[PDB]
């Protein structure tokens, strides 16, 4: 294995309930060691090996003056503006139905993770033989999801899969034989 | 913490591979980093760059406090290295998959550190150069990292695809079969 | 418009 040393940061922002907290870890090979907390006030060492960084840090009044600021000069700021396009951002699902006995109900292509699938059979709402993966991150700031569904085909039964969404307004469904 | 949504900058810095990154999530979802090297700030979807901008500068500036960060806490550490964690490799469509439908393959590694990651394409053995795309190496709460890897195709019978992820915590390389 | 930032601290 070759020689290798990392160091990383993070510059977290909560916002709940109309609040802002932030969090600014410093990590060295993933060892948090020293964090400051907006909750807290001042920097605290996670541990040993951070406790001089942490001391020193919190004899410098103005570091201690600018990370209490950060809440409202970032959190604020950045949440209040990426509003319409990341809070804000509604992706209509595409729901496709197929056989592949199971039925796969494929929810693709949805930006709020929230989502919730629903198999039914001639009207009959049918839990038992129901398997969901888990959500699943494209990357693409889209999500996945699949249903499957156990059956007993039978002629003229009608299997549905609908779908409700934050980004629909009305159910949308897709039928089966 | 309870949080409705978490916007997070995250930044690295290291030896090998990348030796810098600084991006910005939303969610877990990555919406812009600076390119070092080029030093211009590259927005994940081109809606982000037509309503916002950022000082990309910013992060080069950043990365040069982390650089001395590392340095200082490479001697105070005692020159120690952390252990190799090796991955986990999922393949799967982004669409369903049609035959005649162009789609695109979706290779995720999950879970390895460091950051140092060899990934390639394969289909039918052979070695695939066009239609690829990679994503950054992503952080996550554990600070462990994972990443993406895009492959766009059209469904084949015949074509059966692997992703070769090779990181230093494996014995060996890492094939991930998926077909059709 | 613009997106904000935050300096990282330098440790001892
Ligand atoms: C949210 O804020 C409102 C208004 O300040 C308050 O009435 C409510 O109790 C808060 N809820 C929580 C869970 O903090
Ligand atoms: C990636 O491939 C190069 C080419 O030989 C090699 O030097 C490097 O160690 C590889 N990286 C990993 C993580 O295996």
């Amino acid at each position: 294995t070759p020689e290798n040393y990392l160091f990383q940061g993070r510059q977290e922002c909560y916002a709940f309930n109309g609040t802002q907290r932030f969090l600014e870890r410093y990590i060295y090979n993933r060892e948090e060691f020293a964090r400051f907390d907006s909750d807290v006030g001042e920097f605290r060492a996670v541990t040993e090996l951070g406790r001089p960084a942490a001391e020193y840090w919190n004899s410098q009044k103005d570091i201690l003056e600018e990370k209490r600021a950060v809440p409202d000069r970032m959190c604020r700021h950045n949440y209040e503006l990426g509003g319409p396009m990341t809070l804000q951002r509604r992706v209509q699902p595409r729901v496709n139905v197929s056989p592949s006995n199971l039925l796969v109900c494929h929810v693709t292509d949805f930006y709020p993770g929230s989502i919730q699938v629903r198999w039914f059979l001639n009207g009959q709402e049918e839990t038992a033989g129901v398997v969901s993966t888990n959500l699943i991150r494209n990357g693409d700031w889209t999500f996945q999801i699949l249903v499957m569904l156990e059956m007993t085909p039978q002629q003229g039964d009608v299997y549905t899969c609908q779908v409700e969404h934050t980004s629909l307004d009305s159910p949308v469904t897709v039928e089966w034989k | 913490i309870k949080a409705d949504h978490v916007s997070t900058y995250a930044a690295f810095v290291q030896t090998h591979r990348p030796t810098g990154e600084f991006m910005f999530e939303f969610d877990e979802d990555e919406m812009f980093y600076v390119d070092l090297d080029k030093k211009e700030t590259v927005w994940h979807l081109e809606e982000f760059g037509q309503a916002f901008s950022f000082e990309a500068q910013g992060g080069l500036a950043n990365i040069a406090i982390l650089n001395n960060n590392l340095n200082t806490l490479i001697q105070r550490s005692n020159h120690t290295q952390a252990t190799n964690d090796p991955p986990e490799v999922t393949v799967f469509p982004k669409e369903p998959v049609e035959l005649g439908q162009p789609n695109t393959l979706i290779c995720h590694i999950d879970k390895f550190f460091p950051p140092v990651l060899n990934v390639t394409w394969l289909c039918n053995g052979e070695l695939v150069t066009e239609g690829v795309a990679e994503s950054l190496f992503l952080p996550r709460t554990d600070y462990s990292f994972h990443k993406f890897h895009y492959l766009t195709f059209v469904p084949s019978a015949e074509d059966f695809y692997d992703c070769r992820v090779e990181h230093w915590g494996l014995d060996q390389p890492l094939l991930k079969h998926w077909e059709a | 418009t613009g997106l904000a930032w935050e300096w990282w601290r330098t440790v001892y």
